């Protein structure tokens, strides 16, 4: 059993690796990415929501009970 | 519509009939004799083959990081093994570059919801894409 | 009872008998409908229905 | 051997190991589907029901089954 | 970390050294006095009779496609040639449904923007996708 | 030359017409849709000048020249 002339099935072992791990640093983005989405989302309600009683505030000093 | 095909039928026999390789002719007058498909066969007979060689393809990969581990790959280091390593260096880092584009299922970087860019996001022309 | 029949040794031998065929057909529709569930409902197109907030199961059985 | 939970019936021995030692084998006379018997895998030189029909073919034909099932709507919806 | 990976090793000698195929095993053994990996040959082998096979291919498609022209091939029409015809019919509709999600590039129809669920792709959490 | 006992190179070439014409199908439904959404922007553009217009004849009224 004479030493290996070519390295192919290591080089293939690598190649998926460093696919693999390309796709792990492009989930991690991607996750990232929404999570911040998520919590602008999350602002953007809850701005709505304090003009809606801001409005609803003015709204009742106009009734004037 | 038919004087094509016929045309195209005796330029792929010409052609087969062309090649002077013992075994391929061999196949080819086999499967024609018996009405079989070669190249079919062929492909099952390499599948077949691969599967059986699982195994040995782990066993050689564990016997080639022995031999890069031990440094005896470095001992007899040449031009050509640098021309080879180059060429996997060059692999992995397309590789890389496509991985990332695919987890990011995008092949620009997504925009954050603070930058300016968002107007872009808001004014598309076709929202579905 | 389970007492007897055939029984396919591994997966390339369930191709030996009609109804192992049957049941590996069955077990390939079983098992290949879950990716497809993956694919058509965690869709990039996929857009919830902006009136599910209007009605749904919980207030009806409530 | 075991499929889940289907279990491959096992011939009981009848013969003592004297009387056994004096059998003579010959599988000259054997089924050619039945030589170089296996207890544990007496079905590999079994022939195929359909010539070509492989097991990863039918299990490939119920994914694609499956696939028209869930995506048919997509491609050519209906009214209620 | 090394254990496991002796195991591994150990594991896949011993089924390769199972196997009782003598064409497979005098190949193994030729590449290892050789050096050379088997599996890598086999696939270059494989390719090698497909790319000698292509006009192969050709010629067979146009004689089988005089044969069903002909009308010999419902001639001698069973029940085996149905099953075939049923595996055959499967796969072209589910080829032609994926053909047409990857056409529109989206695995449900496009809305219109005259469709009332045009507010759903303005309320999209991440616009980028 | 015996009369050919399998089909595969017809099945293959159907498989890939197949997949061709789904092909065209998703096209053409996309491109009609991308027609159907373009011609929508230029709709609201006009209405956006149309209004923009109304709003700026409001002013030079209330100019009064
Ligand atoms: C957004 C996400 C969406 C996700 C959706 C879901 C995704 C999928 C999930 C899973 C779903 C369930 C599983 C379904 C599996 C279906 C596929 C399958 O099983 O395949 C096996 C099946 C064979 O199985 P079999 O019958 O059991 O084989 C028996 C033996 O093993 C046979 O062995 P063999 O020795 O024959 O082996 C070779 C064989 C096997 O090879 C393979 O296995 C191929 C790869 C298999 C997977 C293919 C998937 C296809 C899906 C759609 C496309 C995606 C990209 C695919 C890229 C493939 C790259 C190679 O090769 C072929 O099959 C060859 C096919 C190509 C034939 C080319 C002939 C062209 C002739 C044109 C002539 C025109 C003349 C016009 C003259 C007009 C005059 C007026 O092969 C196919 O079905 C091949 C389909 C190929 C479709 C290609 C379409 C490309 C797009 C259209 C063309 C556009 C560009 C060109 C235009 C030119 C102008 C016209
Ligand atoms: C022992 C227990 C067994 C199960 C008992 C019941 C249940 C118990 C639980 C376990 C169940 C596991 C599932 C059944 C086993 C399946 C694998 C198998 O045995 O294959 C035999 C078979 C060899 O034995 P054979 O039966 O003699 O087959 C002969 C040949 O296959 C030749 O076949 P042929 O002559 O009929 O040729 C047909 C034709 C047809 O071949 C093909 O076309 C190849 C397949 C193409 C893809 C089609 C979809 C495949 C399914 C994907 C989704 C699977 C979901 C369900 C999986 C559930 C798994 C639990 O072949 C070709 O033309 C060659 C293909 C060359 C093209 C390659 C490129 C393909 C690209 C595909 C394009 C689409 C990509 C997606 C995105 C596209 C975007 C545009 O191996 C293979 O060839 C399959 C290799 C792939 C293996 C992975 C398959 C999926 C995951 C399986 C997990 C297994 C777990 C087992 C647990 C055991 C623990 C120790
Ligand atoms: C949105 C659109 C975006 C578009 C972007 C652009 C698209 C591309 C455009 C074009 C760009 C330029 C061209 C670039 C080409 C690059 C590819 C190329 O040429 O490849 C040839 C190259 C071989 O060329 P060569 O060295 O000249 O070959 C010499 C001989 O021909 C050798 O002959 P042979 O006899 O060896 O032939 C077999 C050979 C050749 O076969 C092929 O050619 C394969 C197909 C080639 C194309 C691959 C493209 C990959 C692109 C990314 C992924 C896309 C989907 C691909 C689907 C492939 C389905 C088969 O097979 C392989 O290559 C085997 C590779 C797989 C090895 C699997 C080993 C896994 C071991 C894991 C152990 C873990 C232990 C952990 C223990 C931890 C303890 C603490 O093969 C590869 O590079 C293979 C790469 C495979 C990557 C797969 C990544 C999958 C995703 C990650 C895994 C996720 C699931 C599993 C996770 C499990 C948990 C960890
Ligand atoms: C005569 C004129 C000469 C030029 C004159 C000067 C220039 C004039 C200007 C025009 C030049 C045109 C280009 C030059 C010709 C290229 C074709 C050629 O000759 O190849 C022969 C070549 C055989 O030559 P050989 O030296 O004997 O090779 C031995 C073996 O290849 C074995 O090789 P190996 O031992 O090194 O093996 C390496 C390894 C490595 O093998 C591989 O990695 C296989 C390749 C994988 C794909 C990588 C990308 C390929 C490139 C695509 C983009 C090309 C852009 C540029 C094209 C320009 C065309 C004008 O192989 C494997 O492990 C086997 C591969 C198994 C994997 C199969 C599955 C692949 C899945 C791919 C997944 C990714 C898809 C994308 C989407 C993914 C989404 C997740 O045949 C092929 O293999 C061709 C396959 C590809 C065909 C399509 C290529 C693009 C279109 C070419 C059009 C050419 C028109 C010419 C008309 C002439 C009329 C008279
Ligand atoms: C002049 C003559 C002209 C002739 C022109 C002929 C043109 C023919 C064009 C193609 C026709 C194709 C028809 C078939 C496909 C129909 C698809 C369809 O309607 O699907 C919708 C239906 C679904 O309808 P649906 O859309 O209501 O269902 C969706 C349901 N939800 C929403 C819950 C997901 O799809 C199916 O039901 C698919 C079932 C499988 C179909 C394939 C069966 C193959 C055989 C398998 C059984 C046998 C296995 C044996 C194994 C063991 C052997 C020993
Ligand atoms: C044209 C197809 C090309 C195919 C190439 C695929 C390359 C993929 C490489 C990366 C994969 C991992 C990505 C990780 C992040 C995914 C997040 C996600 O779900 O995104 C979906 C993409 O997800 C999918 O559609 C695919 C889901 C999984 C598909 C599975 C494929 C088939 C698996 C077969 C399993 C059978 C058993 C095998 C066992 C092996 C392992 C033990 C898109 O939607 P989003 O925009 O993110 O948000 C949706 C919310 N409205
Ligand atoms: C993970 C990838 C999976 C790959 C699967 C690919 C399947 C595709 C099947 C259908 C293809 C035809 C589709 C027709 C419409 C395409 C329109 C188009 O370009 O769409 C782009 C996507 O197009 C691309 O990015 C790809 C363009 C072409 C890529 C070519 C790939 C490499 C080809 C090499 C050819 C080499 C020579 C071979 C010759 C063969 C033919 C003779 C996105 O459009 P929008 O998002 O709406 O607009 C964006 C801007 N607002």
């Amino acid at each position: 059993k004479a030493a290996p002339k070519t390295l192919h099935q290591v080089r293939n072992v690598a190649y998926f690796f460093a696919a693999w791990l390309g796709v792990q640093k492009g989930y991690i983005e991607k996750s990232a990415n929404d999570r911040l989405w998520v919590e602008h989302q999350r602002k953007v309600r809850q701005q709505n929501v304090e003009r809606q009683q801001a409005l609803d505030s003015i709204k009742l000093m106009q009734q004037g009970v | 519509l038919c004087n094509a095909a016929s045309k195209v039928q005796a330029r792929s026999a010409k052609k087969l009939a062309a090649l002077t390789d013992a075994g391929i002719q061999k196949t080819i007058s086999e499967h024609n004799a018996n009405g079989t498909d070669a190249a079919v066969s062929s492909t099952k007979r390499y599948l077949a083959e691969q599967r059986q060689l699982f195994h040995y393809r782990v066993v050689r990969f564990f016997d080639e990081c022995h031999y890069i581990i031990s440094g005896e790959y470095f001992a007899q280091y040449t031009k050509v093994n640098l021309i080879w390593d180059l060429r996997f260096l060059t692999k992995l880092v397309v590789l890389f570059l496509i991985g990332t584009v695919l987890g990011r299922q995008s092949i620009f970087p997504p925009i954050d919801p603070d930058s300016p860019l968002v107007e872009a996001l808001v004014t598309k022309v076709n929202p579905n894409y | 009872m389970l007492l007897g029949g055939f029984v396919p040794r591994r997966f390339s031998q369930f191709n030996r008998d009609p109804c192992w065929m049957f049941f590996i057909f069955s077990v390939g529709f079983w098992l290949g409908e879950y990716p497809a569930m993956m694919i058509k409902y965690n869709a990039r197109d996929l857009v919830y229905d902006p009136h599910r907030y209007v009605w749904s199961h919980h207030d009806d059985h409530h | 051997y075991n499929m889940l939970v289907f279990r491959d019936p096992k011939r009981r021995p009848q013969l003592s190991e004297e009387e056994r030692a004096k059998v003579v084998v010959n599988q000259a006379e054997w089924p050619e589907e039945f030589k170089d018997f296996d207890p544990d895998d007496p079905y590999k030189n079994s022939p195929e029901i359909i010539k070509g029909m492989s097991s990863w073919n039918l299990f490939l034909w119920g994914v694609e089954c499956a696939f028209i099932y869930q995506f048919y709507e997509l491609v050519f919806p209906k009214s209620i």
